[PDB]
């Protein structure tokens, strides 16, 4: 179909890059690792025995090592058509978001999904299919918090 | 890539306008040489072909002359003015587009 | 298109130049005789027409020979003389040609002035595109 | 089309319930301790917005000075009450 | 055709014979 | 909250239409009076400026709301 | 909204351009005769109307032939001569056409200056913050 | 609608957001200080 | 693949700048076939690319500092 | 492709100046009975050429 | 020193343009001095030599003149205009390069 | 060579003899 122009493409790209830190790291990838590292540091009985900078660096390294397959798949399914300009962003965003949502669904929990569906009056159905963004993200956040505490 | 594609048409229009200006200057400078045929290019076809050396074709003579020359001063001057104005317009459009593309980065 | 003004003015200039050239040729051939192949010289005029693209430029379809009778001058010593001993001198109206040249020059100057003004306006137009 | 969506109207309906939810999170440090990073703690309010920021039944007039002071004083009490009882 | 247009071929050379051949 | 998406799509369509009209005029076929193209170019530039200002204002607001300290 | 000034000025520019084009065509064909199909050329004028949609810009309703008397030249030596040997010549006033040209140019320049001023003011409003 | 009107509306929204955020941050900082102090 | 992509982006930017520089150098020495408008347009495009690159760098480094200055 | 305009126009200017000089010389020596050596003066004129390295400026071949 | 050389190419181009402009101005000023020889330099070869103390060449005359003056007018005027335009082009290229280098450090 | 070009050595002096010896 049709698509918008280079100027607005750059504008939305820069806005997305601005939003990048929180949306892709804090609520998507490794909020559990830093929590568990803080728990270990408090269990050691000495506050800030390892530097916070080194803790964050190790957490980021482990996060990228873990997410390397998923990040590689996202890079493929996004850049490969987009670099050669074969598709438009209106579908490229969905194509790049689908694998991430599929990965996150396993980490989410059925009880959290059901409670949020009850809150947001969404169709439960017997077979899960394309859980909306409004419901999927908070369930992942709370499930990660629960497993981090465990 | 995308940046080059956004400006390719305007850049090629500018280049073709410059080439046609050179052709007009040459065939207005040769206004006294007998046996010299007027030259010019089909701008629309040239631009469409380049966006998809340079092809040039002779001009239809206006009035006969014994020596053989076939250039008409008023016609050449009108074509020169038109091409100059269109070149200026193309330059202005390109400058505005580049200014907007630069401004989008703030 | 705001650019057909140049085409209209250029067509007007070309037509005026053609008419002036025809008048000058007639003045040069005012007192000529026995052109190529012996046929007497005849004066010519031009006809202006408008290009209905409404409003349009001027064009000259073709040059038309004058139907005014030629001057018959008695001179049997010329081989062109017929059985009556007459030669056919061309019909040239000197005052008419002078008036035509004056009109052509005035129209040419008016059109060049119009071109000057419209060129200034068009040059000033582009300042708002930035 | 150059038009507006009444950003002022959305301001006091799309983000008003945020203060109550964030108040409980601050009022429940046992369920969410300093071990959880402050940065995520800041994001704890905005993650639930995607479910609570959109159209909700509870809406009212905008707030400034006099209106804000009373409503904020009353609304934090709900967050304070629920947190400590747990 | 119309003078001032674009043609792909040159016009034949001009000549002014004083007397017909 | 797709209204911003709709607005940016509309302004992009407007400026793309202006570019298309400019290209059509430079193609050397009579459909444009050299005034409509310039007016459309100015309007597209103004709309794009409004859009980028809106983006700056919105990202500043997001930065401020994220900078909270609970 | 200050944006409708662009529409108003664009309409004004279009009207002035059309008036200038008509005047230039009249000047070019002032001496022309025997238009296509034999009807002699007639001087044309435009009509300006307000495009109310209160107050608004100027549009051109149509083009009308002037009803000034049509000139005649006595030339029997011409196929276009009538029963009395008169060839019809259009009623074009060169001074009037030139004055129209100058006035149209001045109005066009004034309107483009108005457009630039409004553009600057709107950019200032954009950069108010 | 008017461009000046929409700009003024954006300014109003920004100012109100700033006011609300500052009030909430002050209140939560005071509450946190109260909780920290015995 | 992150550092490789970043190096590819830098490679493209530097290559475009070098192409603009060599074209200008060829023009200023009198070699025929190079157009002043062409070289000016190429230089402007190179400058725009560099500005986009520095904007991206600033955004990325600001995000990095914000995400690694927090306390866990 | 825009710096050749100066070359073309300069060539045209030079050719026209040479033609004007030749015309002035003819007008001056319209009634010259003899030259230095003794041969009678003979009218001179230029011969233009197309200065194409394809068309370009005008160029005077010889006199 | 890398910055030195990178700007040095254009700086030397500008310097040679200035020298050629000065020589053109000199032979314009002395355009009516009898027994004068037109002087000029070869920009390309001079720039090559400087990159890798300036020699000047005698311009080829076009028409004879009894008073021994060989400096033409039209050819050198066109040369003056071309040199001025190229000097301005070099100036703006150097300015753009310097500004691009500067704005990175912001 | 061609007029207007550049050359290494200067032009020879120009003379206008009234009568050739």
């Amino acid at each position: 179909g049709q698509s918008w122009s280079l100027s607005v493409q750059t504008l939305v790209f820069i806005t997305s890059l601005t939003f990048l830190p929180a949306i892709l790291l804090m609520m998507t990838s490794f909020t559990r690792i830093i929590i568990v590292f803080g728990l270990l540091r408090n269990a050691l009985g000495t506050p800030s025995a390892p530097p916070n900078q080194v803790l964050l660096g190790l957490a980021l390294f482990l996060t990228f090592f873990i997410m390397s397959p998923v990040i590689d798949k996202i890079y493929v399914d996004a850049y490969q058509p987009f670099s050669e300009q074969k598709i438009s962003m209106q579908e490229a965003l969905d194509k790049g978001a689908q694998p991430l949502r599929a990965f996150m669904l396993r980490q989410t929990r059925e009880a959290d999904l059901a409670l949020f569906a009850r809150l947001a009056n969404s169709g439960p159905l017997q077979g899960p299919e394309a859980v909306p963004m409004r419901i999927l993200l908070p369930a992942y956040v709370t499930s990660e918090l629960k497993t981090a505490f465990q | 890539d995308r940046l080059d594609a956004a400006l390719r048409f305007q850049q090629e229009a500018l280049n073709l306008r410059a080439q046609r200006q050179e052709i007009l200057a040459a065939n207005i400078a040769n206004a006294d040489t007998p046996g010299y045929q007027a030259r010019d290019i089909d701008f629309a076809s040239e631009l469409k072909k380049v966006m998809v050396a340079v092809d040039l074709l002779y001009r239809v003579p206006d009035q006969p002359s014994l020596d053989g020359n076939t250039v008409d001063m008023d016609r050449e001057r009108t074509q020169f003015a038109d091409n100059s104005l269109k070149y200026q317009m193309g330059l202005t459009v390109l400058g505005s587009q580049l200014k907007g593309m630069m401004n989008v980065l703030q | 298109a705001l650019l057909n003004i140049f085409d209209i003015a250029g067509s007007a200039l070309a037509a005026q130049s053609k008419r002036l050239n025809v008048a000058a040729s007639n003045l040069a051939n005012a007192d000529s005789v026995t052109g190529p192949d012996g046929q007497p010289y005849r004066a010519k005029q031009v006809v202006f027409q408008v290009d209905a693209a409404a409003t349009g430029g001027v064009k000259v379809a073709s040059v038309i020979e004058s139907q005014a009778p030629e001057k018959l001058v008695y001179e049997p010593g010329n081989p062109l003389a017929d059985a009556n001993g007459y030669v056919k001198m061309p019909n040239v109206d000197v005052v008419g040609e002078m008036v035509n040249t004056m009109s052509a020059s005035r129209s040419y100057q008016a059109n060049i002035e119009v071109l000057n003004t419209v060129k200034s306006m068009m040059l000033k137009t582009l300042t708002l595109g930035q | 089309q150059v038009t507006s969506e009444q950003w002022l109207y959305w301001l006091h309906l799309y983000f008003w319930p945020l203060l109550r939810v964030l108040a409980l999170i601050s009022t429940a440090p046992i369920l969410s301790e300093r071990a959880i990073p402050k940065r995520v703690k800041l994001g704890l309010g905005i993650m639930i917005t995607l479910v609570i920021a959109p159209s909700l039944p509870a809406n009212d007039t905008p707030l400034f000075s006099i209106a804000a002071l009373w409503l904020a004083m009353q609304q934090i009490l709900i967050g304070i009450a629920l947190g400590f009882t747990m | 055709g119309v003078p001032g247009a674009l043609s792909n071929q040159p016009a034949p050379p001009n000549e002014a014979p004083i007397a017909t051949p | 909250a797709g209204q911003l998406h709709a607005a940016l799509d509309r302004i992009s369509d407007r400026q793309a239409a202006a570019r298309v009209q400019a290209e059509k005029f430079t193609l050397g076929e009579p459909g444009i009076a050299l005034n409509d193209v310039m007016a459309d170019m100015q309007k597209a530039s103004v709309s794009m400026q409004m859009g980028i200002q809106v983006r700056n204002k919105l990202v500043a607001a997001y930065q401020e709301v994220m900078s909270m300290q609970v």
